[PDB]
């Protein structure tokens, strides 16, 4: 397509809405309720631009860029004065009831609301009345709840319910006493509830494990890493401070795990911070445990290994490729053993032979969401490969997406898609020894022994 | 040779973005002359990273328009939240700009396998032998995750799953602790009634305290009330 | 005339840095790390801890005074008025390690230059003695189960 | 129309003259917030453009600045030629009261520019420093050596891929440097330094000059500078826009708020901030107090070659206002840090009732001391021709009869509202003429302070702009929007949208200027600081030729330079 | 014997000639220290105290090292300001991070710059350090003095109210 933003011509995809098209080009439009993975609902009214009917139009009309298609020959203005004033007004309206909490808020320096308050250029408070308050809930060990900071943008419920398929987080109440959370105090039951700490643009849902040993984002030392907790390989950004691993943030990978982790990967990093970890080489001498440095340990181990007639190596599927290879080089190829059982290795080798010799394309984790029918045999995915279960949920919602696409409804207009696709879904057939967490969306569930499956 | 694709998973340690390395920490990293001041007032050396292309300082490159795939964190001026990932992608919600990191080791084969003709028989429950049905838990079946102290409050208590018919045959109710011997080790767990489990199977939480994942599909002997 | 006649210092003189207390007597620092990041020299290091009531405070707080330039940017950064620069200059030492002032060397027993400001009287977060709706310009929380329309 | 607006300066007659001379496709005009026309010139046409601008009807006579820039990391290069590096030449015409910035683009491997020392002799040290900090070779340069670094230095520190931080200290390098410096007096090579008779080393600041003497006559002298190089510009790339103000203070340390002023005015040009009138008056008042302090120190030092109580009065007044004596760090982006304390006017009134008698005493100590008149007049003098070609500004330039002061020619910070005169010399820059000009400047600064005291605006000390850093403190302490703005401004930094700004002010030693390039971030992409002491120290080998060493000492005492201002 | 060492240390502490080798703003503060409004009252060969007051650059460091080596025992060193203590605000490529990287320092002064009364306080501290230690009488065991931080802790923590910055 062709759009004209502030007198400049850009080529954008016509299937996109105006907000994501302009954000792709590098234009800054404030937004709260829109998310790339969740679609457009037009709640927060923050993404306002001025759309003109043609080139020689002067009045224009304030539209929401997330709800407006990026059609061919579309004339808009982002930096128009009326659009800027409306966006600043929306920020001010969000600020009327917002608590004075930024120093004692875990999202400070990481807050989308802070960034959009600064970006709209709103810094002068002329509201003088009382701010509405709220009582918090206990959401369990992982997610801290602070409902005062909510801007009522519906990202949490849209993610947790429409995307993640959870059932225990909704919106309750009315006019401006809208409340987001569980119907009662209790742990959030989703396996993907931890993505709320990044879906929520404020400090309502925060990482409680990060909150117990807290530091700001500018103080973190980050690195790109791979989650070590299961086999899916979601990209993570672990951040440390003062020598201890403080937080696991999601690291975007458009091929694998785009915006979302699972709760095991996000909250199961605390083994790195244990105080019983080995920190120096330790050699036993009778009942004593002498601490060595690096070179003494290497010389002593080399002497004893040189005296021994045959040294064998036992690797692990926890260790990296380089470490298993280094052990294999140390002990020899014939003396290297994968440190897993024979039946486990047989199943792993058969899975490998199927993947790289079966002639059938094995999809990436994001590519799973584009399949029209899913048969899951034996694998309780939600407890072993949880991100695949989330991707399977998206692939199941693909039927509602297809039905809405038949009626010329845009793919980002998610509310109309869910309205058209009421309960129709693509087929899902799961088999397990018992009930899975995918049974709420499965077309059929087969509870049977592994022989019967 | 099968692992030859790990060379292209990331660039080597000599990779630079216009001469400079990639930063591990943001530009506004603070406390650089007081974070170790309790140990010694003299600042130590910055840790040298010779293994990789990243640096252990902010003296590096983390621009969104930098020709790299490995991004340590998303930050752009004006965008401090996780919405800063919008600047690091070619289009928002799509691929990472200049490609996603990671390479597939193997391509799809030209020809497939043959049909596996080894069809197993129907499962038959025999007396005194209990087939272990694996129940995995997201919080508790991965070893290092179990070691994390925040998962102790989140993981369930280890319940052994029984069919209503099998528990009625044993006389066991929901909650009474039963003992079973595996590898000459009698261990006791409280019973949870599993309706969807089939008779002759016993459900066990794989990976948890004392129950190894190797036990999945193994038989069980001498399952009595404790 | 020194140290015979004490030298007059103006009230906003940028000398020795202290941490102050609120009028209630509790330390004002909520350990928000704004002073540490606003320091152009990086000579402030602290760590947030949190009591049972949910009150943020610094677990430790240290300033390397061999490195401080007494520019007062940390006091300008402080949203609680906890960190202040006093009119005091006699801070000479024998060992450079003894110029690293920990939290007990900094935390005075009073409010300092700002005698009435209490951040937790304005913050929305609930602590002991201050529930929800008890801050300044706050209404009591209205439950969603309430009978009013 | 705002003074910070992004202008193209296509209505400048110099642009039309360049179009008529070299053609419309020979150069690229860049729209900046510098307030000068920025013209990208091809590298081959650089000497032709310099010749053309030197021979205009009202010519561009002074090379104000010349420095490099690493463009490899700059992401917002819209409307700019493809450059890995660039070299900018800031040229000033005083007859037109205008200036132009010529930028030459360079590829990464072909880093060599024709030398500019044939047109402007003061380009020698600038090209040496551009080679030293960027590795840009200048073809035809006589002795292109390092001026801020030792000769055994690897890499060029202002390149973007150079580590800013201090590396690990080694006693071995210290012993090697001791062996190198302490064998210089024994194994001196009189061809590296540009010379070609005894060789002496001397050893405002501590610095070394290599002197070549015929008996006691100075036949050649080469200063060795860089002993006080603090890397302030590289720190400009490392600090945020707000947390760099102390570093601006610590350059020309006798200036203080005077040194803060051009930095904050350039940042406010980047931010689009028009400060209110009380902010302008406060910053003028503090800059004039510090100007009086610096002039008092300079006069007292020259008279030495009683006056330290008035400096204490000024320091007490600045202590009351800011909280600190000589590094106040008090100007902010969009205002000043605090309001004036209640009682400042009494202190200023007691200061202005004390200074006329002291000023009369200084005029009696400088005029009636005819020994000083005999030993100061004709001591390393120069005319307007030598002042223009060496970039001499401030008291020397005005002592050569050229009436060019920034506070009147290109007014800033509301200096238009104040009635004050510009003392102009007779046409010869003696030591005595410069000292008399400093005395008359001190009188005019006292007049400015009287006009500040009698007519003081009652209003805000910070602007009502969203990029005012930090916001007013009481609204920060009780408003959430203001708290958010304070949180993001003091932590990540204020975001200046991508532009280039320039501010030139009259410092206490001459003309000081900041040239800031923002890449749309919270830090500076490039910070260039032009200080007058650099150009004043370059002029010593052009004026002390054939004179005595005592004349060199008196001339050094009468230059009014500080070494931290030289080595910035 | 006991009184003799006391009188020797008394003579050393009551007569101290500083070689104020300053390099920057701190040196100019020490120039202002010599005036009659502060009342603070050579060559490195006969000077017994070296006051390093300013930034120790990588090029000025050999000069400082040589000028310290030219001094003679007993010799004492006072660092003035943040630059001489630690490098100060210049954690930059061209600055040695503290003068105690290459010469021993006996008394440190925080500040940027310290005021001259802080220099007089450091002179008092150095005099007490000299008077408490003891050296061989004819041809070195320095006393481990209590730090000023913990000594002054009670009267510093006991401070409650300060004058507000609004007034003068
Ligand atoms: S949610 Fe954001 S704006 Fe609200 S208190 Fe927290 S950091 Fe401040
Ligand atoms: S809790 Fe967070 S995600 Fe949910 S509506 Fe409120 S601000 Fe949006
Ligand atoms: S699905 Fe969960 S445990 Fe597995 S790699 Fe991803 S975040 Fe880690
Ligand atoms: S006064 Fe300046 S240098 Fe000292 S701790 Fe505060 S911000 Fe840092
Ligand atoms: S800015 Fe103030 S409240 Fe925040 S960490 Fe520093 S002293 Fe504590
Ligand atoms: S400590 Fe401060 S005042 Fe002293 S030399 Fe360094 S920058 Fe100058
Ligand atoms: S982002 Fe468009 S209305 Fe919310």
């Amino acid at each position: 397509a062709t759009i004209h933003v502030d007198g400049k011509e850009y080529e954008v995809n016509g299937a996109d809405n105006l907000l994501e098209a302009c954000l792709s080009l590098g234009l800054d439009i404030p937004y709260f309720c829109w998310h790339p993975a969740l679609g457009s609902v037009g709640a927060c009214r923050q993404c306002a631009v001025k759309q003109y009917q043609n080139a020689e139009d002067t009045r224009g009309r304030l539209v929401m860029s997330c709800m407006t298609p990026a059609s061919d020959g579309t004339f808009i203005s982002i930096d128009d004065e009326e659009a800027k004033q409306f966006r600043e007004s929306v920020v001010e309206w969000l600020m009327t009831n917002h608590p004075h909490d930024c120093p004692v808020c875990e999202e400070g320096g990481n807050c989308h609301l802070q960034d959009m308050t600064v970006m709209t250029g709103h810094s002068f408070r002329r509201y003088r009345f009382t701010k509405r308050t709220h009582r918090n809930q206990d959401l369990g060990p992982f997610i801290s709840h602070e409902m005062n900071r909510c801007i009522a943008c519906y990202r949490c419920v849209r993610y947790y319910k429409d995307y993640a398929g959870g059932t225990d987080l909704g919106v309750y109440g009315a006019h401006d006493n809208v409340y987001f959370g569980r119907p009662e105090d209790g742990t959030l039951e989703s396996e993907f509830s931890g993505n709320l700490v990044e879906i929520c643009p404020t400090g309502v849902f925060t990482d409680k494990t990060h909150s117990e040993r807290y530091n700001r984002k500018w103080d973190m030392q980050f690195a790109p890493s791979i989650c070590q907790q299961c086999s899916i390989g979601c990209n993570i950004s672990p951040g440390e401070r003062y020598g201890e691993l403080r937080r696991i943030e999601n690291r975007y990978n458009g091929t694998v795990n785009h915006y979302f982790l699972c709760d095991r990967g996000r909250f199961g990093y605390g083994y790195v911070n244990l105080k019983d970890r080995p920190r120096q080489p330790v050699q036993r001498r009778g009942d004593d445990f002498i601490t060595l440095n690096a070179e003494q340990a290497m010389q002593g181990a080399a002497d004893i290994l040189r005296q021994s007639k045959k040294v064998i190596g036992i690797g692990s599927p926890r260790a990296s490729v380089e470490s298993n290879f280094a052990l294999r080089e140390l002990v020899g190829e014939e003396n290297f053993y994968t440190g897993i059982a024979h039946g486990e290795q047989e199943r792993l080798q058969l899975a490998l032979k199927v993947l790289r010799e079966g002639g059938i394309y094995t999809p990436a984790l994001r590519e799973i969401e584009s399949y029209d029918a899913v048969l899951v045999l034996g694998e309780d995915v939600t407890q072993t490969g949880a991100r695949v279960a989330l991707a399977v949920r998206q692939a199941v919602k693909g039927k509602a997406r297809e039905m809405a696409a038949a009626q010329k409804v845009a793919d980002w207009q998610i509310a109309a898609i869910l309205n058209i696709g009421q309960r129709a879904k693509h087929p899902l057939f799961v088999t397990n020894v018992d009930d899975t967490r995918l049974d709420d969306i499965a077309a059929w569930t087969y509870r049977a022994p592994v022989e019967d499956q | 040779p099968e692992l030859a694709g790990i060379k292209d998973a990331a660039p080597d340690a000599t990779f630079r973005i216009r001469g400079q390395k990639l930063a591990r920490e943001p530009h506004r990293y603070s406390g650089r002359t007081a974070m170790r001041a309790n140990i010694s007032v003299h600042e130590p050396r910055q840790p040298q990273d010779i293994d990789t292309m990243f640096t252990f300082s902010m003296e590096g490159n983390n621009q969104p328009t930098a020709h790299r795939s490995q991004v340590p964190f998303a930050w752009a001026p004006g965008w401090n939240s996780p919405q800063a990932w919008n600047k690091f992608q070619d289009e928002v919600g799509g691929k990472l700009r200049f490609g996603d990191p990671g390479v597939r080791l193997f391509e799809t084969s030209e020809n497939g396998l043959d049909y596996f003709t080894s069809v197993p028989a129907r499962f038959q429950p025999q007396d005194g032998k209990w087939r272990i049905a694996p129940y995995y838990h997201l919080f508790g079946s991965d070893e290092l995750s179990q070691r994390a102290p925040v998962f102790q409050s989140r993981m369930p208590q280890p319940y052994i799953k029984l069919n209503p018919a099998d528990a009625a045959k044993l006389g066991v109710n929901a909650g009474t602790r039963v003992s079973f011997s595996y590898d000459g080790n009698t261990v006791t767990l409280p019973v949870e009634i599993a309706e969807g489990l089939t008779a002759g199977q016993v459900g066990l939480p794989m990976g948890m305290s004392g129950i190894a994942p190797v036990l999945a599909g193994a038989h069980l002997e001498d399952l009595k009330e404790a | 005339m020194y140290p015979e006649e004490p030298v007059y210092l103006p009230p906003r003189y940028r000398g020795r840095i202290v941490l102050t207390r609120d009028p209630d007597g509790e330390e004002r620092c909520v350990a928000c790390n704004l002073c540490a990041v606003a320091c152009p020299v990086g000579c402030i290091s602290l760590q947030k801890a949190e009591t049972k009531d949910g009150r943020w405070y610094p677990e430790f707080f240290r300033i390397n005074f061999s490195r401080c330039i007494f520019c007062g940017l940390c006091e300008e950064a402080c949203p609680t008025t906890a960190i202040q620069l006093t009119p005091d200059f006699e801070m000479g030492e024998y060992k450079r390690q003894d110029l690293v002032y920990e939290k007990e060397d900094l935390l005075i027993s009073g409010p300092g230059k700002y005698p009435e400001y209490n951040f937790y009287r304005m913050a929305g977060m609930a602590i002991d003695g201050k529930d929800k709706g008890e801050a300044e310009n706050e209404a009591k929380p209205i439950d969603v189960k309430s009978l009013l329309p | 129309e705002p003074a910070w607006q992004t202008r193209d300066h296509l209505d400048d007659p110099v642009i039309g003259e360049l179009r008529n001379r070299f053609g419309p496709d020979a150069f690229t005009v860049q729209a900046t917030r510098t307030g000068v026309p920025v013209v990208w010139i091809k590298r081959e046409q650089l000497l032709e453009v310099g010749d053309f601008l030197k021979k205009l009807p009202k010519p561009y006579v002074m090379l104000f600045d010349l420095h490099g820039m690493d463009e490899r990391l700059r992401t917002h290069r819209e409307g700019l030629p493809a450059a890995d590096f660039s070299v900018f030449y800031h040229l000033i015409s005083i007859d037109r009261n205008r200036d132009i910035m010529l930028k030459v683009a360079l590829a990464e491997n072909d880093l060599h520019v024709p030398t500019f020392t044939k047109l402007f002799p003061n380009a020698n040290w600038y090209e040496r420093e551009t080679w030293d900090l960027f590795g840009i070779t200048f073809d035809g340069h006589p002795n292109l050596r390092r001026i801020m670094m030792p000769q055994t230095w690897k890499g060029h520190p202002l390149r973007k891929d150079y580590p800013a931080r201090a590396t690990e200290f080694s006693p071995f390098e210290l012993t090697k440097a001791k062996q190198d410096l302490e064998m210089e007096a024994l194994t001196f090579k009189p061809e590296e330094w540009g010379m070609k008779f005894m060789f002496l080393n001397l050893g405002h600041g501590a610095f070394r000059i290599v002197l070549q003497l015929d008996g006691e006559e100075i036949v050649d002298c080469v200063p060795d500078i860089g002993y006080h190089h603090r890397g302030a510009e590289k720190m400009g790339e490392r600090q945020s826009w707000h947390s760099y103000i102390p570093y601006t203070d610590r350059i020309e340390y006798l200036g203080g708020c005077v040194n803060e002023m051009p930095y904050v005015l350039a940042v406010e040009k980047l931010a689009g901030i028009t400060v209110p009138d009380r902010v302008n008056v406060i910053r003028v008042m503090l800059s004039e107090l510090f100007r009086i302090n610096s002039h008092l120190l300079y006069i007292s030092t020259f008279i030495q070659d009683f006056a330290f109580t008035d400096r204490q009065k000024i320091y007490d007044l600045v202590e009351a206002i800011t909280g600190f004596r000589m590094h106040p760090a008090w100007f902010r982006i969009g205002g000043v840090a605090h309001d004036l304390p209640r009682g400042w006017d009494r202190l200023l009134r007691e200061f202005l009732d004390w200074m006329p008698k002291r000023l009369a005493s200084y005029e009696k100590a400088a005029l009636q001391n005819t020994i000083l008149k005999g030993r100061s007049q004709g001591v390393a003098a120069y005319g307007a021709k030598e002042a223009l070609e060496w970039g001499t500004t401030g008291a020397g330039l005005r002592a050569t009869g050229i009436d060019f002061d920034v506070r009147k020619a290109r007014p800033y910070s509301g200096y238009e509202n104040f009635d004050f005169e510009i003392p102009v010399g007779g046409g010869v820059s003696d030591c005595y003429t410069r000292v008399m000009l400093k005395v008359e400047e001190l009188r005019q600064s006292l007049r400015i302070l009287e006009q500040c005291l009698n007519n003081m605006p009652e209003g805000p000390f910070k602007a009502d702009h969203p990029l005012t850093t930090p916001p007013p403190k009481e609204r920060t302490l009780q408003h959430i929007e203001t708290l958010i703005t304070h949180f993001l401004q003091v932590s990540w930094g204020p975001v200046m949208p991508a532009n280039e700004s320039f501010q030139m002010i009259e410092a206490t030693k001459g003309i000081n200027s900041y040239y800031l390039t923002s890449d749309g971030s919270t830090m500076s992409y490039r910070t260039r600081i032009r200080t007058p002491s650099y150009a004043h120290l370059q002029q010593i080998p052009a004026a002390i030729r054939g004179s005595l060493v005592s004349d060199l000492i008196v001339y050094l005492g009468s230059i009014d330079f500080v070494m931290s201002d030289v080595d910035r | 014997m006991g009184k003799l060492n006391d009188m020797v240390n008394w003579g050393r502490k009551n007569s101290i000639w500083p070689y104020n080798f300053g390099l920057s703003c701190c040196y100019v503060e020490m120039v202002t220290s010599f005036t009659a409004v502060h009342d603070v009252a050579a060559s490195p060969r006969q000077a017994d105290l070296m006051v390093v007051a300013g930034t120790c650059f990588t090029k000025m460091a050999p000069v400082i090292q040589r000028l310290y080596d030219q001094m003679l025992e007993p010799k004492w060193v006072i660092s003035m300001g943040a630059c001489a203590n630690s490098g100060g605000m210049y954690d930059i490529y061209s600055v040695v991070q503290g003068v105690d990287k290459f010469i021993p320092v006996d008394v440190y002064i925080p500040g940027c710059p310290p005021r001259p009364e802080a220099y007089m306080q450091a002179l008092m501290l150095l005099q007490e350090s000299i008077g408490k230690e003891r050296r061989p009488l004819s041809w070195v065991y320095r006393a481990n003095m209590q730090s000023e931080r913990e000594r002054k802790r009670g009267e510093r923590i006991a401070v409650t109210n300060l004058r507000t910055p609004d007034e003068i």
